[PDB]
């Protein structure tokens, strides 16, 4: 009996697939199927699901679409009450009556925080000469004003379905409607909300889609479903996003277990929470259990206790339970290998930092609500934005949106908010204003610097030489040898050196949350012995970060740690407790003698004049730092060489008259660096410290 | 060059005496064991497709366009009037939008009227009269809506309204060129 | 003194880089540099290296080229005696005299195996109106006849350099020249010989280029070089290829240590070989030590002994030794974690299966010698070729080349070999003729098949039921239930099932070498308990494979193993020794009763006629197998449904006259499957066994 | 449209009295510490370049072509005769190959002769007279060789040979348009 209809109506029997066209009333079909049904492009069709609910959509051709498949977006799928993979029936319905009048009302939670006329803003241009097919009970959405507003169709004249003519009267009279249970939010996560990885999704769909959607047929199919999956990559990659979307699109229940959050609770309360979590999923099954940051659990007694409890629940899940456990982390290696073995977590998916082509998808997703200026090139932004994960680009578009709003109640007019355009300059601003200078490519090194290379600071050198052969904070004017001393130590102690600036600890948008804080110490531990050097500790201020540094610090020791700052006054003194770092070493501007030694050291590499007095150079340069002293010598050479070549060019030309002439007693002009070279080279600028500051440095210790 | 071979159809002129399409049981909408087995093969192929990242080459595009133009040597266009009447005509793929607009002015109540053609959803108006039907996605068969500043002007034509036929009949003229070539 | 010239000649001071244009006489520059030197496109320039050796090349503009950089290919770099990163000096020399006569002779090893006139083939079209700049001592190459021939320039008139005019006389008189030491082979590996990964190369260059090229400046630079690197991926990916190219381009000595090969040798001889290997590299340093298949060493006493010896040599390498150790394997996990720790192998590079875009590069590399037909689209081949690593595509182009040669001495005429064109059909052939059906996507499964689902074979069922609750070989006509029985076991034993066809063990081109042989057993071990099922054991013949199967087999046991074949006569009996698999079970064509049970089992899902006699169906179908029996029932339904719908369509139409008429006593026509449905469905074909064969199956046991 | 502003140069007419370029010491060819430091930064950037795989967009291409055409508003072409004489002329980027061939026939010994132009290495002959100098890679400044079936025919012209100048002088006409615009 059955095979008849399925064979008889086979041309009309199609399966749902993800749609390219994001329009509300548009569905796509394959050209052969289009012809088979004698369908024109743009023609009206009728769709029907198992739920008996119908829909009316405009049909378009798609070359990428399979013949047996039909593609429709989130809006349509919900109106038909079907999901991806579901079966629908389609017929080419020409008849549809032009609507005489319709009635449409907005959903309450989408319209929160705005005043204005939503018709003239959203519904007016949406329905204007678009001839959109519309059925009762349909929920569509219009995007504008940094917002996506949902509208519900109360009734149509005629019913159930009609199309909106320019002669059709749209009745908006009424009150915003409360949501219904049967209709999931379209602000609820889905596949179309995930950019930058199509592949990783396809891999996940392949594994979990069918077991979750209909496990009973997947049972008889014979293939063995994965019990658990390990998602890995840096933070803000869309791992939690993916889990929510997959569970949603499959119609499976979703339970989130936060790794740290469940770990806080007292002994025996945690174990009880896992059990409740799994039991609830089994009750609401088919379901997905998402464990966020798994390395916060299984990377004491109670430490193992919850892990063993987890292993029981995992191994305690039979295929019939219809539950699939998802877990996220940085790298699979950070996770207990007992978890990664076959039968528990068999497969692992890499969610990585997206390429340029991928970041464009993410941008396009988050700009869909906002109106873009014509001068905005998103793909060009994608090239300019690097190392950005999904959370960063989302934060980027969010910030850039605000910048435009910053040109200007607690409740905003819907009209002006919708008419507001975001320019490229707004993005260039947002891309500029807040971000490091993070990742940062931290590099282990073995400096060849010795004590000899450092001029002056002999009083300091001896002190440092005694301490070796718990920590040190260098402070003073920038460019006087803070960093050089740190390496001289690493060389003398014959250890590795690691240089890191403050903001490199912070993420983009100067996020106080830092996972990488320990990551430095980890590589500082990987290498050994090693000297960890924090440059610009004052830059830590964009708090939480300072403490978590102290923790990691005390946690070990052989790793030596050296801080450096040009602005020690704002450094939180808690980092300075005697137990952590005893020595506070002040490095001043090089004195008159020190400058002579520095200048000599630099000038030893190239010839120097007879008239030049080094002690006088130490005079004319005082407020100079080591960076300036090494610079002023380089400029002098640059002026010396440019002067010599223009003289050398002058000769080559003057020989054009008589090339044949050779004069033996006449010798080659010898390049020399004289006083007026330095005199002229002293201009380039500037960067000096206030005399007030010097006192603050001297008066520091206290 | 081409024969337009015009016709006019309206939903009213459709016999509309047709028996109701049989309502379908929930069995029709639920999957066979093999369906799942096939659906899985869809996911696998699409996954492998993204992994190897096949090369799209300019040679392939031009080859695909050619085999597409050869499959549908003649293009059928339908202009939908605000009065619900449909004007049907045949075109070459390389015909322009202007050639379509001229085709419309021909059968109008008067050429003097100003109007515009567009495709929906969303509303996209065709400004380019140089543009071919191919690159305008009017191919192989497309429905176009006719807009106007003063729509009370455009009645199409009364004489053609007498020649007006059933929509189901107009499709049998198109189905010839869709399932098969020009004859 | 120095900084003068470098500043004075700064516009003329450039650094070597890899070239896009593979032509011999072509070098590329940046457009601003082109203008700065007042250079026309196609103009002649002069290059000079540190070696004092000059060259004359035609200059072209490149948008991708940096201003400070110049790009030249392998041919030019060797003629200038310089490598990537080296410094050259360039001047726009217009003067160059049209050659009156030149003298050019081929290199002996390149011309081996051919007769003919090499001038008319290679040199004639090469120098014809190409106006190529040519200097003495230059070694260039011409490609044709599945071969790359090197030619050396003995002398030029005038000298050292000239250009070849159509009026220039090319003197080829002489004897092929023996190679010189100073000139490395251009059939020696290089970067231009590596396709499919640019990135992985850039990562390697970044790490190892500078430490190898000039370690002393890299010393003072302060950054710490990697002591060792782990290359990983499947076989034939170019790992060994990469190692040879990197060491070559850097001018570093290259030592290969084959993992298995060094492991064979007796105790104490192996340890002595490592020491000699490292000592030789240190002697010839800068050098690269390549260890092939590292998992053959460190994944007994002597087992650990050589590993500890290795760790000593590794840790015994100081940066001053100028030695970098490269190692290759499948996955880093297969390697002892003691190796992967910091200080020994710090960094690991993934050499993977190339994407489609990458396989095009590989193809282009191996087709460079052969002349291609115009109908050949390599990029389209790249899409058609899947899962192919570099060795496979290289084998593909090699085979496809032979196919064209197969249209036709032991020594071939150079003219016809050069004029031979390779068509697309030659490739389609080669892509077709030899390859699996490998990778193969091996899938673990838990079959729902029971003993009930299998009709007949009751005598066999009981036997199998007794054995459980060391191995089994099923043999008989194909389609009688060999595979079904295997799953019935897996279900009853409540274990996992793994199905694998014979050629899936073999690689592409049916390579006898199989690493994957154990890989099946590994996953057969990963899952447990599991039933390993070899389908078509006779397909093992495209030897080495049969043994290595027996080894792995005996190595364990709980994993159960079942072979199946439709052609047992050619199966090597060594696999059948009682110690390995006792039971040999013959599954015949289903007898008359068995067929009734089978037919019933299939027909229970849909209505059946009153006149149909199942026992008669068992008569009219005898030589039928289970596959045929289940097929003939499906066709019958297909004929039954097509007949019903065309009848059902017939009614729907005949109701057009009077829709209003309803007849209650008139009922719905009931679809039935009758005898003439089966009678008609018996045609579809064919695949039957000879009556002779049946005896061979019965007479098998012996 | 454009002024060709033709000139003729030959290597002989070059003064060739120039002092020898100073031979260079091995120091010039060896790297500074910072060179290595910079070279490393080249590898790093190129690596990161391949990793992120920047988007090449049609908008960018058209933008790059435009800024390229604006940088070099006038194209200089040099036709090299088999007799070593060089014919120089100025062209617009949108000028065709035919416009160049006509420019050659003008100054020849006679227009009656048949000839062909090509660029080397390798030998690539320009068959397309429709093709612009831009897409023929004759831009911004290119050297072209002049071939013929019977080369004994093409002498260029004797009168121009009297006007023939030094190659170093011909470059000062080009260098104006290369480092700077038309004036
Ligand atoms: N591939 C992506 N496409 C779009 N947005 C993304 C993507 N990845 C991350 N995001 C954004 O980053 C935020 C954090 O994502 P989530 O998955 O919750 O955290 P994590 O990725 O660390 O698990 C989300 O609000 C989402 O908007
Ligand atoms: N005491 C010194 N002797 C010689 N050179 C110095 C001295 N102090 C600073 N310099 C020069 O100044 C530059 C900056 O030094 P560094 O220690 O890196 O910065 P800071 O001292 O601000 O941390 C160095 O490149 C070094 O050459
Ligand atoms: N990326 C590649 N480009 C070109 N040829 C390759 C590439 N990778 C592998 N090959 C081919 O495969 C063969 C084997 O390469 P090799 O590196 O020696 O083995 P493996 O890759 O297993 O270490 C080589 O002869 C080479 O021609
Ligand atoms: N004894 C049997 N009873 C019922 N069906 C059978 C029997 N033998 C074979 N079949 C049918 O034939 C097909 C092939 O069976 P299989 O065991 O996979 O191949 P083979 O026996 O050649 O290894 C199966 O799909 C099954 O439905």
């Amino acid at each position: 009996s059955t095979a008849i209809l399925k064979q008889k109506n086979r041309p009309n029997r199609l399966i749902v697939d993800e749609a390219i066209n994001e329009d509300n009333s548009v569905v796509s079909l394959s050209q052969p199927k289009m012809d088979e049904l004698q369908l024109f492009r743009g023609d009206t069709v009728l769709l029907k699901g198992k739920k008996r609910r119908e829909a009316v959509c405009i049909v378009l051709s798609d070359d990428t679409c399979s013949d047996e498949k039909i593609r429709m977006n989130r809006v349509v799928r919900n109106n038909l009450r079907v999901r991806l993979g579901d079966v629908i029936s389609i017929q080419p319905c020409p008849d549809v009556k032009y609507g005489k009048r319709i009635h449409v009302l907005p959903i309450d939670d989408t319209v929160e925080g705005i005043t204005g006329n939503l018709f003239e803003v959203y519904l007016k241009p949406y329905f204007l000469e678009a001839y959109r097919p519309i059925r009762k009970g349909d929920i569509f959405l219009v995007r504008g004003g940094m917002r996506a507003v949902e509208f519900k169709v109360v009734e149509t004249d005629p019913s159930p379905y009609c199309i909106v003519a320019p002669d059709t009267v749209i009745h908006c009279e009424g009150e915003p409607i409360k949501r219904e249970d049967e209709e999931e939010s379209l602000n609820e996560v889905g596949y179309d909300d995930i950019g930058g990885c199509r592949k990783q999704l396809a891999q996940i769909k392949e594994m979990v889609e069918l077991p979750l959607r209909h496990p009973a047929l997947f049972k008889a199919i014979g293939v063995k479903p994965p019990r658990g999956i390990l998602l890995y990559g840096p933070p803000g990659t869309g791992k939690t996003l993916i889990a929510r979307a997959v569970a949603n699109e499959t119609g499976a229940f979703f339970f989130l277990i936060n790794g740290p959050e469940i770990m806080s609770k007292l002994a025996g309360e945690s174990e009880s929470n896992l059990r409740k979590a799994f039991e609830e999923a089994e009750k609401n099954a088919p379901a997905i259990i998402f464990i966020d940051e798994l390395d916060a659990i299984a990377p004491g007694e109670v430490e193992r206790r919850i892990v063993s409890q987890l292993l029981t629940l995992m191994d305690g899940l039979k295929q019939r339970a219809h539950v699939i456990v998802m877990a996220a982390t940085n790298r699979p290696n950070s996770i207990d290998p007992a978890l990664r073995r076959f039968g528990r977590f068999d497969r692992e998916v890499d969610i990585g930092i997206p390429d340029a082509t991928g970041r464009l998808e993410i941008l396009q997703i988050h700009t869909k609500n906002m109106k873009l200026a014509d001068d905005v090139d998103l793909e060009q932004v994608a090239n300019e934005t690097h190392g950005h994960v999904g959370a960063d680009l989302a934060a980027l578009c969010s910030e850039a949106a605000l910048q435009a709003i910053r040109k200007k109640d607690e409740t905003i007019d819907a009209e002006v908010m919708n008419s507001l355009a975001v320019t490229m300059d707004d993005f260039r601003w947002a891309l500029s204003q807040s971000n490091p200078s993070a990742l940062r490519e931290t590099v282990v090194e073995v400096p060849q610097v010795t004590w000899e290379d450092i001029g002056g600071l002999e009083d300091v050198k001896r002190e440092l030489q005694e301490l070796v052969q718990k920590g040190v904070l260098f402070y003073g004017p920038p460019g006087c040898g803070k960093t050089l001393l740190a390496k001289a130590i690493a060389n003398e102690c014959q250890a590795n050196f690691i240089s890191i600036k403050g903001p490199e600890l912070l993420t983009m948008w100067f996020g106080e949350s830092e996972a990488n804080v320990r990551e430095i110490f980890d590589k500082a531990r990987q290498a050994a012995p090693c000297v960890l050097f924090f440059d610009e500790l004052d830059s830590i201020a964009k708090d939480r970060v300072i403490n978590q540094i102290l923790t990691e610090m005390d946690g070990m020791s052989n790793v030596f740690i050296i801080g450096a700052t040009n602005r020690p006054d704002i450094i939180d003194p808690a980092i300075l407790r005697p137990g952590r770092l005893d020595q506070l070493i002040y490095i001043p501007l090089p004195d008159e003698k020190s400058r002579v030694a520095i200048l000599k050291a630099n000038l030893r590499k190239s010839p120097v004049a007879k008239d030049v007095d080094l002690e006088f150079l130490a005079k004319m340069t005082n407020g100079f730092s080591g960076a300036d002293l090494t610079e002023i010598c380089q400029r002098a050479c640059k002026l010396a060489i440019r002067e010599s070549i223009e003289s050398e060019i002058r000769r080559e030309r003057e020989r054009q008259t008589n090339p044949s002439a050779m004069e033996v007693e006449e010798d080659d002009p010898v390049p020399e660096i004289r006083r007026d070279h330095f005199e002229e080279a002293m201009r380039f600028a500037r960067r000096s410290v206030s005399d007030n500051d010097i006192r603050k440095y001297e008066m520091f210790a206290q | 060059p081409v024969d337009r071979e015009p016709v006019v159809c309206h939903p009213d002129l459709e016999e509309r005496l047709q028996a109701w399409p049989a309502e379908l049981p929930d069995e029709f909408f639920e999957l066979t064991v093999d369906d799942v087995r096939r659906r899985l093969a869809q996911l696998k192929s699409e996954r492998k497709r993204l992994e190897e990242a096949p090369l799209v080459t300019k040679a392939f595009r031009e080859a695909q366009i050619k085999e597409k133009l050869e499959r549908y040597p003649k293009v059928a266009l339908r202009v939908l009037f605000p009065d619900r009447y449909v004007l049907q005509g045949f075109f070459r793929p390389s015909e322009t939008v202007g050639d379509l607009r001229d085709f419309v002015r021909s059968h109008l109540g008067n050429p003097e009227l100003s109007f515009y053609l567009f495709i929906t959803p969303p509303k996209t108006v065709l400004d380019d009269h140089t543009q071919t039907l191919f690159q305008a996605n009017l191919f192989p068969a497309a429905l176009v809506h006719l807009g106007a500043e003063e729509p009370a002007g455009v009645y199409l034509e009364p004489g053609l309204l007498e020649h007006a036929i059933s929509p189901s009949a107009a499709d049998v003229l198109v189905a010839r060129y869709m399932s098969r070539a020009a004859g």
